């Protein structure tokens, strides 16, 4: 009864194997229960999705730079943290309705800054110009080309931008296996779920995407701002890490805002955008992944058993997974086989699939 | 309130019918009108669309809703190529009020060609004075700027003052700070001149501007009136939902416009101040304050935040002795709060009440809660919008008004709007009936045996009365139900019975009239083994609602409190009454007189039985002469030197030998107690005790016995 493994390298960019030697051969007979051990230490970076949200209203007279600077820094900051980064953006000013959108003269519709002897693009719905792409260079180029528009009242409706961002899975992008970060930038006491009465807008915000064929938010003029509890629901449902990245004039209000929506944290926008970069890194330590193995191509025989010699030298029979693995943790799995009966075959093999992992464990048995 | 047979209305598609609701009445006439806004209706008036209407729907016999006296009167012009008003962007019907013969219908999104420039901004209200109709626009008086009353949206919320003043609320009257405007009705109608577009009224009292810290507070978002300092004039309370760092409600004196106490919440973004109601719950004329926080969210049962909403009751008492309490919601995202409708004596049995609604709760459709008021308040009915969504959430309960009676009620009836479905429903309040009742046991045991064939005959009481105030049918057909003995299992038995029928229960039909007169009925209440457990008397009652409704079909209702289901106890002599406290002292002992008996189907082993209890009520005392396995009472003793009729019954359920013998003093009812002891197990050798089963001998401590027999 022989059993001989081959891939002793503990991970590499070229040597992409994240496991021990993963090719094991053995010679056995019926009821020859053999044992061997594998190390599945994970040395791969973590996946992430980041969404950048802006107000970009006339309240941002000269505060638009703070939004533009953070988006670029947030892009390059997490690239260092991880190479699995996907980034994008989407913008929102306020609802296109009577008390905000400057509907009375024919001149204002194309320019609500007409009376101020300056131009501003017509105030719009939630329009995101970029889906999550690995192109970092396209994100900061596109995100810097957008400008501001004007609404009548000081509060802005960037809360609808959060709600649409967290429900439009494919229009702007969401990966199932990655962590999701949503940074929302504003500088005003945003409308909260009931300001649409003054606008004739009396439809509660929904957990549905409404970007539509055009990039503009279709329901921006017929449904209200989202509830603060609704944003709590959709955020945790889709594993969104929200960051109320706001200004110092309203940080205290948004601090007390975060204590009501769990998992949320704030950051004072400025030239030194470190109020949020040291925040997204905090979320990096909370998105630690897990290791789990699977069985495939097994020819209805060759029973397998696993022992969970997982973190901090803890042993528990039967288990086959341990959670909360940072990069570099060496979880081992002592695997024992159990062959039954006599298959009508001489050479057979089958593969063990570490879930989520590129490599796999393959065992070949020559038997009679 | 009544939900089974309400009255419903509808209008043009997408018209937002029911967004605002109130009650029009005629002067000393019964042709009351249920005014209801239709702010998005297409206007059947010249040269204008998107105007909206205020529809008068009658009270009964018809569903017709027709527009106001102001009809077929379109956009007025300013010049040959400029309309005086930018109407077709307005919301006529967003707020409706009526007091005796007046209408205050306002269009917060109305625009008008301004005079200072060519822009468009203001809100307008169209009163009615009998036949004459006038225009009200307090935010149109040369204050044409966003800095002032240009974006006023005046009339968004309005209210009536007992001094015949009208309290108008425009949240945008300032830079969305808001303002209360109060003008006398006589001054408004008298100063009417259509060629003048900014009519000024001399006795106007309005809130002035504040600092830049106050902004977007929406002072005129919700309004109500009451007396909060005690001078006979209605003060102005207002819903400021976004004040004090979006954490408020303002109170202003009626004739001074001075600032009285302000109310603030502790939660954030809850919209504390979406609706405000002014009524009395505690009992003193000092009116209370109610504040709505429809977006309130607190720690839940699982330790996580959940948005359920919350309201605040302010028991404002003189000399600063204020007390406050908070009422929480029940359904997540239901927006409990929202429309707080000050009702009044919805139940006349006490003082006023408050209706709080959840526009987005229930299955799929809107929910309405009811909070009845008692002394000190702190009383922390359900209605659903069974109408299904068409293309919009059916925001049932968003608009509500239940301050005015419309029938022979005294109770105020409730109007509910469902603008998201283009409909409005009338919830007519129901006549409350309070009830009180009781019963007790009069009668000695051995003298009842002479009641007729002879049975036992007792007596109890049969007294119930309802009375109750209000206008409702004088005679009410009550159904009452009583039980002879309760707490019985489905297989348990009865002890006291009605001799005339032997029924263990009886229910009675009575058409009792409304009055203080006391009405009671008359009735008289050795074959049963149960003595110790007390007889339980129970009382149940109900009302044939279907026939008790009036001609209008308004269903009567009994008191929502007063839980009924009441019951009492009783006890009878000769069960254990021979003992004053029925406490027993068992010392139940038996002995194994014979010893050294051979093992295996030999002559039966002889034992002795005696009693030791001295309790006076030693009825039914049990003789469970327990034996080990492989034994039975073979050879029942016939000599019976002192034995009684104790004949045992035997069974071996769950390997437990029954051998149950039965019997008022410790007496040696003794005879040879025999047992087969047919032990077939040769490896065993040789536990005898008397088990307790007599309730009359049962106690928390049972002095028993324990002995064994010697075998060779
Ligand atoms: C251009 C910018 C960045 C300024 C801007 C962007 C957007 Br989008 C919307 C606005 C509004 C809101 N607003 C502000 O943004 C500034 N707070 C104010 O309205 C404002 C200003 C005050 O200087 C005092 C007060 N308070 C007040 N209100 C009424 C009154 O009779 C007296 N005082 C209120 C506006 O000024 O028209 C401005």
């Amino acid at each position: 009864s022989e059993a001989r493994v081959s891939d002793k390298g503990s991970g590499d960019s070229s040597q992409v194997t994240q496991v021990s030697p993963q090719r094991i051969a053995l010679r056995l007979r019926p009821d020859d229960s053999k044992n061997f051990s594998i190390q599945v230490r994970q040395v791969e970076d973590y996946p992430v999705d980041i969404y950048y949200l802006m107000d970009l209203s006339y309240s941002m007279k000269d505060d638009l730079w703070s939004i533009q600077n953070l988006g670029t820094k947030l892009a390059t900051q997490m690239r260092k943290l991880t190479s699995n980064l996907r980034i994008g953006f989407g913008a929102f000013v306020d609802k296109p309705v009577s008390p905000y959108m400057y509907i009375s003269p024919p001149e204002a519709l194309e320019n609500p800054c007409y009376d101020m002897k300056t131009t501003c693009l017509p105030m719009f719905g939630y329009k995101h110009v970029l889906t999550l792409t690995d192109q970092v260079t396209r994100f900061n180029e596109e995100v810097k080309k957008q400008s501001v528009s004007r609404n009548r009242d000081a509060p802005e409706g960037g809360f609808d931008a959060i709600m649409q961002a967290t429900v439009c899975d494919e229009k702007i992008g969401w990966r199932n296996d990655a962590s999701h970060l949503l940074v929302f930038t504003t500088d005003a006491k945003t409308h909260i779920a009931l300001d649409g009465r003054l606008a004739g807008i009396v439809q509660p915000n929904d957990g549905q995407c409404h970007v539509g064929s055009d990039n503009h938010y279709s329901a921006s003029t017929t449904m209200d701002y989202p509830s603060l509890g609704l944003m709590t629901e959709k955020l945790s449902q889709k594993n969104i890490n929200l960051i109320f990245a706001v200004t110092e004039n309203v940080v205290n209000l948004y601090q007390n805002y975060s204590e009501l929506i769990p998992g949320t944290t704030v950051g004072v926008l400025s030239m030194d955008s470190s109020n949020v970069l040291q925040l997204i890194v905090d979320a990096y330590g909370k998105i630690r992944s897990k290791v789990e193995l699977e069985v495939r191509d097994l020819p209805e025989e060759l029973s397998l058993s696993f022992n969970a010699t997982c973190l901090n030298n803890e042993v528990i029979p039967g288990l086959k997974s341990c959670m909360g693995l940072k990069i570099g943790d060496t979880v081992s799995f002592s695997i024992e086989a159990k062959v039954r009966g006599c298959p009508q075959e001489k050479e057979k093999s089958f593969t063990i699939k570490p879930v989520g992992f590129k490599d796999s464990l393959i065992v070949q048995v020559t038997f009679d | 309130l009544d939900v089974d047979s309400p009255a419903e209305y509808s209008g043009p598609e997408g018209s937002y019918f029911g967004f605002a609701v109130d009650f029009f009445v005629p002067s000393a006439s019964s042709r009351m009108f249920l005014l209801v806004g239709a702010p998005k209706a297409n206007t059947t008036q010249p040269g204008i669309v998107e105007g909206g209407q205020v529809l008068k729907c009658d009270w009964s016999s018809t569903r017709r809703c027709q527009p106001i006296e102001f009809d077929a009167t379109g956009n007025r012009d300013y010049a040959k190529d400029d309309p005086l008003e930018f109407k077709s962007h307005q919301w006529f019907g967003a707020s409706v009020r009526s007091k005796q013969d007046k209408i205050l219908a306002c269009a917060p999104l109305y625009h008008w060609r301004t005079e200072m420039k060519q822009e468009r901004e203001v809100g307008t209200c169209f009163l009615q004075d009998g036949t004459k109709t006038v225009e009200y626009a307090p935010c149109r008086s040369q204050d044409i700027d966003a800095d002032g009353q240009g974006f006023c949206q005046g009339g968004f919320s309005i209210d009536f003052t007992k001094a015949d003043r009208v309290l108008l609320g425009g949240p945008g009257s300032f830079y969305w700070q808001g303002q209360l405007i109060s003008d006398q009705v006589a001054e408004i109608v008298s100063k009417y001149d259509p060629n003048v577009y900014s009519i000024k009224y001399n006795n106007q009292l309005a809130t002035r501007t504040a600092q830049a810290i106050f902004d977007d507070s929406y002072l005129g978002y919700s309004v109500a009136v009451g007396d909060f300092n005690g001078d006979g004039i209605d003060d102005f309370v207002s819903g400021v939902p976004r004040a004090a760092r979006t954490l408020m409600v303002y109170i202003y004196d009626g004739k001074n416009m001075s600032s009285l106490y302000n109310f603030t919440g502790e939660q954030m973004a809850a919209y504390f101040g979406f609706s405000v109601a002014a009524t009395d719950i505690n009992g003193d004329d000092y009116a209370d304050v109610f504040i709505g926080a429809p977006l309130f969210m607190d720690r839940g049962s699982d330790g996580k935040l959940q948005e359920v909403g919350q309201v605040s009751v302010s028991l404002q008492r003189a000399s600063g002795d204020f007390q406050t309490t908070k009422l929480n919601g029940f359904e997540v995202f239901a927006r409990f709060g929202s429309a707080i409708a000050p009702l009044g004596d919805l139940d006349q049995d006490g003082f006023n009440d408050i209706a709080i609604a959840a526009p987005y709760g229930g299955e799929d459709k809107g929910i309405v809660y009811i909070f009845n008021g008692r002394s000190t308040g702190l009383n922390a009915q359900i209605l659903e919008g069974q109408w299904a969504a068409r293309s919009m959430p059916p925001s049932f309960g968003y608009s509500m008004k239940g301050a005015t009676d419309i029938d022979k009620n005294g109770y105020p009836d409730l109007i509910v709007g469902a603008f998201g479905v283009d409909r409005a429903i009338l919830y007519r309040a129901r006549p409350v009936i309070t009830v009180n009742a009781g019963l007790e046991v009069y009668p000695l045991n051995q003298d009842n045996k002479t009641c007729s064939l002879k049975v036992s005959c007792f007596n109890v009481r049969f007294c119930l009365k309802a009375d109750g105030k209000g206008v409702l049918p004088r005679k009410l057909n009550f159904q009452v139900e009583l039980l002879l003995d309760k707490l019985k299992q489905k297989g348990a038995i009865r002890r006291a019975l009605f001799l005339y029928s032997r029924s263990p229960s009886h229910s009675k039909n009575m058409t009792i009239s409304r009055g203080g007169l006391m009405q009671c009925e008359e009735l008289i209440a050795s074959e049963f083994r149960d003595k110790l457990t007390p007889i339980t008397i129970f009382m149940e009652y109900r009302l044939d609602y279907r026939t008790a409704a009036d001609t209008t079909g308004l269903q009567p209702i009994l008191n929502q409190f007063t839980p009924a289901n009441i019951s009492r106890q009783a006890h009878i002599l000769l069960d254990c009454g021979e003992d004053n406290v029925c406490k027993p002292k068992l010392e139940v002992s038996v002995d194994s007189d014979q010893k050294k008996i051979y093992i295996g189907d030999d002559n039966p082993l002889t034992l002795i039985v005696k009693a030791q209890n001295q309790g006076e009520g030693a009825y039914e005392a049990e003789l469970i002469v327990s034996i080990p396995l492989q034994a039975d009472f073979i050879g029942v003793v016939r000599n019976n030197e002192a034995l009684a009729r104790l004949s045992c019954a035997f069974k071996t359920e769950n390997q437990t030998r029954q051998v149950v013998c039965d019997l008022k003093a410790g007496t040696q009812l003794l005879a040879g107690l025999r047992f087969s002891v047919h032990q077939q197990s040769e490896m065993d050798t040789s536990k005898f005790d008397l088990q307790i089963q007599s309730s009359n001998l049962f106690d928390k401590v049972s002095p028993v016995v324990s002995h064994k027999v010697d075998l060779a």
